[PDB]
RNA sequence: GAGGUUCGAAGACGAUCAGAUACCGUCGUAGUUCCGACCAUAAACGAUGCCGACUGGCGAUGCGGCGGCGUUAUUCCCAUGACCCGCCGGGCAGCUUCCGGGAAACCAAAGUCUUUGGGUUCCGGGGGGAGUAUGGUUGCAAAGCUGAAACUUAAAGGAAUUGA
RNA sequence: UUUUUUUUUU
């Protein structure tokens, strides 16, 4: 019934930030998922997480500084190489002074800069600006 | 577009409502959507109330009334003249005093 | 006010018990059930009195950051209001408004009764809903006497209060002032104020003419 | 939701955090599988047997008590039932629906219940052919149903 | 209300809440030890009870379910437990 | 042409056709 | 909605297909059936005998007598 | 706001709100910059001190100023620990 | 020769206030051209662009009014548009381009891949509504000038920015909308939360407590 | 195939007008009733797909479960009923509301949609020709399901503005 | 109790 928990962990955080609370609920939490707050901590996009370790699936409180507009999946995980990784980018983020699109390489999970740094593509997962 | 959010019959939950003919024309309207008001007449006119009075036996105990309910169908409510014509934020109204 | 010297004290605790400003009404409002400590047997929800006390200072500290009296304005539209609102207008010096708001006192540049306030305290956001909103386009900031089911639309911030209750209104009125002239050292801290609340109170036509006459 | 009823349900079992058993139980892992084997002898599907430990006896939750599910507990030793338990009971109550059916051929109501609970079982009964639970041969017809339940 | 406490919920809201939904979601039911008049034996009996619950030594029914937590006799009294 | 009386009129349009090839 | 999984590009290239069958251009040309009932035959000129010199009325707001050629 | 260079070439620093953390619109004419007044601890006059608080309009606008007044004074030490 | 009216006018004429983009920060409403005029005014220029002659059918007949579109812009950081309808050609024309210069608005500039040279390009790809009309303003390389309809580019030329992609969802035939909806995204530059706003602002005396004194003896005197 | 009580296609008779093949009234067959097999259509309209996450609130109704000051009947106790106050989950729902979106009318979904990707089915591609021709298939028939092309047109449309 | 039509681009 809930084929992706990605794709909702973005949504819901998106549709937390738009009315301008402080801290999210994420029901479900994968470590896709924390592979792509940790992301968030270095780009400074969102602030500290706390995972509920409940035996079931876990689940995710978040605190928000109200600094990210949007952030989006690619629920399709596409397979992303070096040479469409830069369309990828023009067709997606806002601007190139900002903005970063995430992907599971094969070195693990990654942004965008990272993955030209590492010479490594791999699958998209979702952006965020 | 939706004139009328009820779409004219008080009907939004049930699928089907037995009809009612009208009074002035004999047609046959849902009873929701009909207009059906109660009307009290006197059996007698209240200016000829008081000549049957007069020739009347009874020490004032006697007041018969007619009540006969009545259903117009929306086509001649019209020309009853009951249910004139409203104003755009008209609509939205109720009883009437 | 977290300072000592601007603790609770005693004599205040009688005035809000006697003037009713703690029961407010039965309509309680989701923004506002944090100034609720719980409800009677009648609905009433009792209003929290250290809550009173904290958004009066709160609200104090925006008065007294004004420095030109003259640009500060008051409001009032029900007449229970008004004398309290002239009587604090005539005290630090705001700017007197009642009976009908006229429609572009604060858009509106070119009629003589164009006002440009840069504080205005408000009754009722329920009464006083066109003031509200023609302050949603000068964006001037507002201090409201916010009741359990005022709606606290364009507020700034808000006073637990009641303001259905006539003696309610005059006594907090006269509390708000009595605060802002003790903060700004024009009526020292240390005495009681010599004015006494009953010139916020706003009489009926009827009781005035028959205490008169009396 | 549900499978075949638009019901938004929430109601389930809500297990503790604590998976510790209770110190107050004052019970033995032998007394407790003694206890299974009682209501095993007697003829008792497993759902009420952890049913009855549970309300009566003071059982919480035997997997948390011993450290093995119920069915396994009997499926090693050997006299747990081949038909799953849940296979079984809709297939008695489809047992339920034919017998009322050829009483009254003109309910449709139940003409529609029994489709729905056949494909129930069809797709249960496509899966435990996938997991081995019985032979990929077995197949589940109207004539053999009765034969199956009781 | 923009910022309210999802790490540490009040204990009264979150009792007031479903048993779901929770920070970790834990039984609304309980273990309760049974003493009825004219017996010794202690009997324990989980609440939310479905099946009949009848004394050995006393030889009378303790509690009928009834929907909910199961009603139990009157004479019987009831001891809550670990909390 | 009404919607309804429309439909009528090539329904017996169409009735005709059938009898005309029935018959050839 | 439309679909999106990864395995699922016969579906989008049929949906497509199937759908190109919709539009007045596209089935118009792919068809064949437009290039055979012109009379051209798909020819931007042709060779043809004048046979009648004829005058068409114009349409409704004008009212002209163009001089057509029957060929 | 910065080139490669170095320089700060920007036309202006807009503000933002103190609750919400986002651009107060140059046209947005609901937004407020509340100043609140600081008194000495044992004198309780105004010492010539106040405090700023930006609120952007759409947060008034919709009802959250109130309580993000409250959190920032009783963080900032204006509001009593125990409100 | 002009007379203020207002707080904020009554600063502008004597010297209180040194340019507009201390105003932009307090998000105070203007509502004097004057303002302007004298900040700017030998660097603006205006420029109409359509006049449909709208009207109306009652008992009488047709009677045309004139709608008057202009933006003004100084071609390097400020640009507003106005709308006007009244009876007269030239009536609407003047008070268009009051109100379209007493609702301008900053226009945030950008750079594009290297942040070396002066900013020709938008901070980021933005959006703005109005009707159905999508308005997506696209950053582009240097160099390349504005690629958008005639209207807009004007618009955007009008506004400062040298280079722009732009690309348009709806009934871009509609030309108030279609301004409009590249103004509400134009408008979305400043106020879009981008990373260098991040740090925190340091909140500045707004100019009613920085002039009191002078304030009030305008006043006083008016 | 059972009887036609009441209504009531077709039809008849009586009024109304220049015509009335109709409205009105009186009958009235088939039908309206039950049973078996067909027929599969409607404005089968919420003119508004299903599964799944997030996404304000206020006064109410149904069910079930939980807590209680009190009122009231079984009574003499609990208990069982019933009213009032709430809480929890599943609902049919208003009402207000600058959440939001929408062309608007209007709608917490008709939202989270260019700052475009949760899964997927059916289904539309300017207006006509045309739900037509032909082929196939179902039906006792009437007709249903599937379903073109040639040719022709610059508008047909939706919402909203002021008059009449 | 009824009262049909009205003309071609401009
Ligand atoms: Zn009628």
């Amino acid at each position: 019934v809930r084929m992706n928990v990605l794709a909702d962990a973005l949504k819901s955080i998106n549709n937390a930030e738009k009315r301008g609370k402080r801290q999210v609920l994420i029901r479900p939490c994968s470590k896709v998922i924390v592979r792509f707050l940790t992301v968030m901590m270095k780009h400074g996009y969102i602030g500290e997480f706390e995972i509920i370790d409940d035996h079931r699936a876990g689940k995710i409180v978040v605190n928000l500084t109200g600094r990210l507009n949007k952030c989006g999946v690619i629920s399709p995980r596409f397979d992303v190489q070096l040479k469409d990784l830069e369309k990828w980018q023009n067709n997606l983020l806002p601007s190139r002074q900002f903005g970063f699109i995430v992907l599971t390489t094969s070195a693990g999970i990654m942004d965008h800069e990272e993955a030209r740094r590492k010479h490594t593509g791999g699958k998209i997962l979702g952006f965020f600006f | 577009t939706k004139k009328r959010r009820n779409n004219g019959r008080a009907k939004k939950g049930r699928g089907h409502v037995q009809p009612i003919r009208c009074t002035n024309c004999a047609r046959c309207v849902p009873k929701d959507k009909a207009i059906k008001k109660f009307v009290i007449r006197n059996i007698v006119e209240a200016a000829a109330v008081r000549d049957i009075s007069e020739a009347s036996v009874f020490d004032a105990y006697v007041l018969p009334k007619l009540y006969v309910k009545l259903h117009y169908c929306v086509s001649c409510a019209i020309h009853s003249k009951v249910v004139r014509n409203r104003s755009r934020e008209a609509r939205k109204d109720r009883t009437p005093p | 006010g977290a300072l000592d010297v601007l603790q609770m004290k005693e004599e205040d605790v009688l005035k809000f018990l006697a003037a009713g400003t703690h029961l407010g009404g039965t309509n309680l409002d989701f923004q506002m059930e944090q100034y609720i400590y719980k409800r009677k047997s009648d609905g009433i929800y009792i209003i929290n009195l250290k809550r009173t006390w904290e958004k009066l200072l709160l609200a104090a500290r925006a008065i007294v950051a004004i420095e030109n009296p003259a640009d500060v304005s008051v409001i009032s539209s029900r007449n229970t209001g008004q004398r309290a609102v002239l009587k604090f207008a005539a005290a630090t010096g705001a700017t007197p408004i009642a009976g009908r708001f006229t429609p572009g006192t604060f858009t509106n540049q070119i009629q003589a009764a164009f006002r440009e306030p840069r504080l205005l305290v408000v009754t009722d956001p329920r009464a006083d809903h066109q003031p509200l909103t023609e302050a949603s386009y000068v964006n001037l900031p507002t201090i409201a006497l916010c009741n359990t089911d005022s709606p606290l639309r364009y507020v700034d911030i808000a006073i637990p209060c009641n303001n259905k209750g006539a003696h309610s209104v005059g006594l907090m009125w006269w509390m708000l002032a009595r605060e802002v002239l003790r903060m700004r050292g024009t009526i020292s801290r240390e005495h009681p104020w010599e004015v006494m609340p009953d010139l916020y109170f706003y009489r009926d036509p009827e009781e005035i003419e028959k205490e008169e006459q009396a | 939701g549900r499978m075949h009823a638009p019901g938004k349900g929430l109601s389930q079992s809500a297990l503790p955090y604590r998976r510790s058993v209770p110190t107050w139980l004052k019970l033995t892992s032998d007394d407790v599988k003694e206890q299974i084997y009682k209501l095993a002898k007697k003829g008792l599907t497993p759902s009420q047997i952890g049913v009855i430990l549970r309300d009566s006896h003071g059982v919480a939750q035997v997997r948390f008590v011993t450290g093995n599910k119920i069915l396994r507990i009997l499926k090693s030793k050997g006299l747990a039932p081949d038909l799953p338990e849940d296979l079984y009971h809709l297939i008695k109550k489809a047992v339920a629906v034919r017998k009322h059916l050829e009483r009254n051929r003109k309910d449709k109501d139940a003409k529609f219940r029994l489709i729905l609970i056949e494909s129930r079982i069809h797709r249960l009964a496509r899966y435990y052919k996938t997991k081995r639970v019985l032979p990929p041969n077995w197949k589940y017809e109207s004539s053999t149903a009765s034969a199956l339940v009781a | 209300p923009l910022a309210r406490d999802l790490l540490h919920p009040s204990l009264e809201e979150e009792k007031k809440k479903h048993k779901k939904k929770r920070l970790v979601q834990s039984p609304n039911s309980y273990f309760m030890d049974v003493k009825c008049p004219g017996c010794y034996k202690i009997t324990t009996v989980f609440s939310h009870a479905q099946t009949v619950v009848l004394c050995v030594g006393c030889s009378t029914v303790l509690c009928q379910p009834t929907g909910g937590k199961a009603r139990l006799t009157e004479g019987c009294s009831f001891r809550r437990k670990q909390h | 042409m009404r919607a309804k009386w429309r439909k009528k009129r090539m329904r017996r349009l169409k009735r005709k056709r059938r009898k005309m090839r029935q018959r050839s | 909605g439309k679909c999106r999984g990864l395995r699922t590009a016969r579906k989008l290239r049929s949906h497509r297909r199937d759908q190109k069958w919709h539009d007045k251009q596209y089935k118009k040309a792919h068809l064949g059936t437009a290039l055979k009932a012109n009379p051209f035959g798909g020819a931007s000129h042709a060779k043809g005998i004048v046979l009648e010199k004829v005058g068409v009325e114009a349409k409704q707001p004008n009212s002209a007598i163009r001089k057509c050629v029957r060929v | 706001m910065q080139n490669d260079a170095g320089e700060f070439v920007d036309l202006y620093v807009p503000r933002k709100c103190s609750a919400s953390n986002r651009i107060i619109a140059a046209k947005d004419h609901a937004s407020i910059q509340m100043n609140v007044a600081e008194v000495d601890r044992t004198t309780g006059r105004f010492n010539g001190q106040f405090k700023t608080y930006g609120i952007c309009g759409a947060i008034r606008r919709m009802g959250e100023s109130d309580d993000s007044i409250l959190r920032l004074a009783k963080a900032d030490g204006i509001v009593s620990k125990n409100f | 020769e002009w007379i203020p009216v207002t707080k904020l006018g009554r600063l502008v004429k004597d010297m209180k206030i040194k340019s507009l983009e201390e105003i932009y920060l307090f998000s105070l409403p203007i509502k004097e051209s004057e303002i302007i005029d004298f900040f700017l005014g030998a660097s603006l220029k205006d420029e109409v662009l359509k006049i449909m002659p709208v009207q109306k059918q009652t008992r009488a007949g047709q009677r045309t009014r004139f709608k008057a579109f202009v933006a003004i812009g100084d071609y390097n950081g400020h640009v507003g548009l106005g709308v006007k309808c009244s009876k007269e050609v030239a009536t609407a024309i003047r008070g268009a381009i009051i109100l379209a210069k007493l609702s301008i608005v900053p226009v945030r500039r950008g750079y594009w891949g290297n942040k070396i040279g002066k900013p020709h390009t938008v901070p980021c790809k933005v959006t703005g509504r109005c009707g159905s009309v999508l308005v997506r303003l696209i950053p582009a390389p240097r160099g390349t000038g504005i690629v958008s309809a005639p209207v807009p580019k004007k618009l955007l030329m009008m506004a400062g920015i040298d280079d722009c992609y732009t690309s348009a969802r709806g009934c871009t035939a509609t030309l108030g909308n279609f301004a409009k909806a590249t103004f509400d995204a134009i408008s979305k530059t400043y106020s879009y939360l981008t990373p260098d706003l991040w740090k925190e602002t340091v909140f500045t005396k707004s100019p009613y407590q920085e002039f009191t004194d002078h304030l009030v003896k305008t006043h006083t005197r008016v």
